[PDB]
């Protein structure tokens, strides 16, 4: 929630 | 179909051995939505099949507008078990001996549909199990109208994949 970050089946958008 | 101002999320994880189209759901934070069976494709799947899969995965993407729904969706023990379960399946199905084998050449392309636009973001494979938008410039995004043919979406996914960075 922007650069995204994907980790552990999750993604910060 | 897709509602105005509603976000729909899908991620594609690609190894040399497979292509996995995954519905992500959430709100701000998103996560692989375990409601939906996986959508595993042959690494060389044709553009049209891929595009159709991506559009369907996008259509399954939920906005967790309900608080309790969000809290439950992102429960740490549950998230942890699901991700671990995720790894296990992939490893078992394609015969990866270790997690590293599974992840070491895994690319991730993020797909985001909001309003009239599908945005396909290459990612930087920063750690074994982490993909970041850092070091991917906005200009490397593949942007397509939402009404693109499944083939153009598939082709666009392939373009983004070619722009992922690693190691
Ligand atoms: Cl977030």
């Amino acid at each position: 929630s922007a650069k995204e970050y994907a980790l552990s089946g999750r993604e910060l958008t | 179909a897709f509602n105005k101002d509603q976000d729909y999320w899908a991620n594609i994880f690609v190894t040399p051995d497979f292509l996995s189209v995954e519905t992500y759901s959430g709100l701000g934070m998103t996560g692989r939505d375990p409601l939906f069976s996986p959508r595993l494709l042959q690494p060389d799947v044709d553009d049209k099949s891929l595009g159709e899969e991506i559009l369907q995965a996008l259509s399954d993407s939920r906005t967790l507008d309900v608080l309790e729904e969000r809290v439950a969706f992102f429960d740490l023990e549950k998230s942890k078990e699901q991700y671990a379960a995720w790894i296990a399946t992939l490893m078992e199905k394609y015969g990866y001996r270790t997690k590293r084998a599974l992840f070491k050449n895994m690319k991730k392309v993020g797909i985001h549909l909001v309003n009239d636009v599908i945005t396909i973001r290459p990612s930087f494979h920063e750690k074994l199990e982490a993909w970041s938008g850092n070091r991917i410039n906005e200009s490397d995004y593949v942007v397509l109208p939402a009404d693109s043919s499944p083939t153009e979406i598939g082709s666009g996914l392939r373009l983004a994949l070619s722009r992922c960075k690693g190691t």
